[PDB]
């Protein structure tokens, strides 16, 4: 049993016609204090998988080290480490899923909610969630913590069921993700303006975008708001 | 008398360990493997005896990687070499886990050195039947 100290907030993701998009802000919160601003919470594994992690950052850094070892260990006595026997999103997920459930079962959890986004070798979009309890699920849209409450509702308007995935482009999907990040910056008190965004396409490969900022914010209407009811000036 | 060569850790009257020198014969019997240190790196090469046309070309790989920066090739008993690299990999992982930086080549060398030397301290184990050529690039 433990308690989380330095924490990262929402990780949001969805799948489109050709691949998957995943995003997460660059903040490390120490309770109410917005302590660290240069924190990357999207961990790329090879060139076909991005692991987005929310929760305790100390446990995140541990999982980050476990993944770099999984790459190293996979390359050992493996002449097809960069071809047929490269790490798959499904391989990386099931490993993390196994660890998370073992740790909960020893009453010493990794205080995290993880989304494994990537594209399989056969071009299939992979997107699956796992948390400190070892609970796992897949959906056309996935989001952790606050994202589950605000991001999912918005991303489900673009892809409500499976049949909507081939109808969704990279432009439409990314635009929906970038909008959802702004909405989280409005209403999540443990969120940041600066975020990272990763696209894994089955054609263009892995595109990792750093130092993105929430833009086009509506604040102008604030000037007109005065008092809490009866105040006129 | 004699019998100084029947047990591993036993010193002969001339201060030699015959079981170690017998292991060298197993190495000398084996395939030839080399290493060349160039101006900014190292090159490893090995002979692969084609027993028959039935051996799948380019498949039975002998040169093994430790971490991502160290190459290891050996001559003699191939299983004994694999057992040493298995240990080397555990040894390199242990180092990186505590110190963050990937294991320096001299540091890694002594790690294999102490493990192989340990298999000459007791009569309950056999010495390694391989000479291992290894190396790579580090900080300096």
């Amino acid at each position: 049993t433990q308690q989380p100290i330095v924490t990262g907030t929402s990780v949001i993701s969805m799948k489109y016609d050709n691949g998957v998009i995943i995003a997460a802000d660059n903040l490390g919160s120490y309770g109410s204090l917005l302590r660290f601003n240069g924190v990357e919470r999207l961990i790329p594994v090879g060139d076909n998988t991005v692991v987005g992690i929310s929760g305790d950052i100390s446990d995140m850094q541990h999982i980050e080290r476990l993944l770099k070892d999984l790459v190293t260990e996979n390359a050992y006595d493996n002449p097809l480490a960069d071809a047929e026997e490269a790490l798959e999103p499904s391989y990386i997920f099931e490993y993390l899923a196994t660890v998370m459930y073992q740790r909960r079962s020893k009453m010493n959890p990794l205080w995290n909610a993880i989304i494994v986004a990537g594209v399989q070798s056969n071009g299939d979009q992979f997107l699956r969630y796992v948390n400190l309890l070892g609970v796992t699920y897949s959906s056309p849209t996935l989001a952790t913590g606050f994202g589950a409450h605000m991001a999912n509702p918005l991303l489900r308007k673009v892809v409500d069921r499976e049949s909507d995935i081939p109808k969704t482009t990279v432009q439409v999907a990314e635009e929906a993700i970038v909008n959802a990040m702004r909405v989280l910056y409005y209403r999540d008190a443990r969120s940041s303006r600066n975020f990272s965004l990763a696209i894994i396409d089955k054609n263009t490969g892995l595109t990792f975008k750093k130092n993105l900022q929430v833009e086009n914010m509506k604040w102008d209407f604030a000037k007109d708001i005065k008092g809490y009811g009866t105040q006129k000036i | 008398g004699t019998g100084y060569d029947l047990s591993n850790s036993v010193f002969s009257p001339d201060g030699r360990n015959f079981q170690v020198e017998y292991a060298v014969k197993a190495v000398e019997n084996g395939t030839t493997s080399i290493g060349i240190k160039c101006n900014d790196g190292v090159v490893f090469a090995v002979e692969k005896l084609i027993t028959s046309k039935l051996l799948v070309p380019q498949k039975n790989v002998k040169i093994q990687v430790v971490d991502r920066h160290i190459g290891c090739v050996y001559s003699g008993l191939i299983p004994d070499g694999r057992h040493l690299v298995n240990r080397g990999r555990e040894e390199a992982a242990s180092f990186k886990k505590l110190y963050k930086t990937p294991i320096p080549i001299p540091a890694f060398a002594d790690r294999l050195g102490q493990y192989v030397q340990a298999h000459t301290l007791y009569n309950s184990v056999r010495p390694f039947g391989v000479s291992t050529i290894f190396g790579g690039v580090d900080k300096n």
